């Protein structure tokens, strides 16, 4: 699993609780929706794009 | 002794070195992370943070700003690696935090004082899924000033048929660049769809990070600044070349890969680039 779509709109909170349990050793950066990121690509990440809210705005995935 | 990765063999930069031509002259502006300026294999000639909680733009504490300006640029020395144009003036132009993001208002500054401060090249490697009115301002108003502007088109992958490009890699005005790895493939990773213009090496890049240190990073953020490495070799010996000129010579000069809609033109060659008669290898 690299994606998931499922968790777009959920809590910050939960999406990380889901993403550990199928990726433990994941580090997870959480991060503001609608910023500018640096294009490189890690194996070992998720970035969680938030909105306003801390709800999940963009569909999480690995790198 | 100094290494040369393979990357920068792959897009054929040692024949510009070895026709003499380095990038002398020619400003380049990593926007990006920072600049580790202690960093012996790299000389940084000025900068910038518009980060408001960073302010300075010679720490960089992410690691990805002095990765890609080694590639653009790391010193011809007897130490670690060579960069593309190895006498570029390397500016360090800080819109991303310590976490590798930023507001889009620190990007348009960043290229906003790029434009003000005679800039020949920008590179950028960064991007995001939305674009704004504001940033495709700012990225016209760079090649309108005659700047060539580089970006990674992104590591989003594929999505059926939808262009997966990021902005401002996406805006017609950028060169948006995809990733292949040694045997030019493209890397799963690389963003696809018809903005893509060009690809060059993203797997397995060695590099500069902070604190003297090397190490081999992988995203179309490596990708990127061989092209605007490529781009300052071209105008070392092109100096009246036009970002115009510049941008046809990388495009037209490719070596033709797959569809265009997985890999652009193709992987750039500067030697072909740098030459007056442009065709495909
Ligand atoms: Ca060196
Ligand atoms: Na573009």
């Amino acid at each position: 699993k690299t994606e998931w779509p499922e968790l777009v709109g959920k809590s910050v909170e939960e999406a990380k609780k889901v993403i550990l349990q199928d990726k433990p050793a994941a580090q997870i950066i959480v991060l503001p929706v609608g910023t500018i990121v640096t294009a490189e690509y890690r194996i070992d990440r998720v970035r969680l794009f938030v909105d306003r809210l801390d709800n999940i705005a963009q569909v999480p995935r690995v790198g | 002794a100094q290494s040369v990765p393979y990357g920068v063999s792959q897009i054929k930069a040692p024949a510009l070195h070895s026709q003499g031509y380095t990038g002398s002259n020619v400003k380049v502006a990593v926007i990006d992370s920072g600049i580790d300026s202690s960093h012996p294999d790299l000389k940084v000639a000025g900068g910038a943070s518009m980060v408001p909680s960073e302010t300075n733009p010679f720490q960089d504490n992410n690691s990805h700003g002095t990765h890609v300006a080694g590639t653009v640029a790391a010193l011809n020395n007897s130490i670690g690696v060579l960069g593309v144009a190895p006498s570029a003036s390397l500016y360090a132009v800080k819109v991303l935090g310590a976490d590798g993001s930023g507001q889009y208002s620190w990007i348009i500054n960043g290229i906003e004082w790029a434009i003000a401060n005679n800039m020949d090249v920008i590179n950028m490697s960064l991007g995001g899924p939305s674009g704004s009115a504001a940033l495709k301002a700012a990225v016209d108003k760079a090649v309108a000033s005659g700047v060539v502007v580089v970006a990674a088109a992104g590591n989003e992958g594929t999505s059926g048929s939808s262009s997966t490009v990021g902005y401002p890699g996406k805006y017609p005005s950028v060169i948006a660049v995809g990733a292949v790895d040694s045997s030019n493939q493209r890397a799963s990773f690389s963003s696809v769809g018809p903005e893509l213009d060009v690809m060059a090496p993203g797997v397995s890049i060695q590099s500069t990070l902070p604190g003297n240190k090397y190490g081999a990073y992988n995203g179309t953020s490596m990708a990127s600044p061989h092209v605007a490495g490529a781009a300052a070799l071209i105008l070392s010996k092109h100096p009246n070349w036009t970002n115009t000129q510049v941008r046809s010579s990388l495009e037209n000069t490719t070596t033709k890969l797959g569809d265009s809609f997985y890999y652009g033109k193709g992987l750039i060659n500067v030697q072909a680039a740098a030459q007056h008669h442009h065709h495909h290898h």
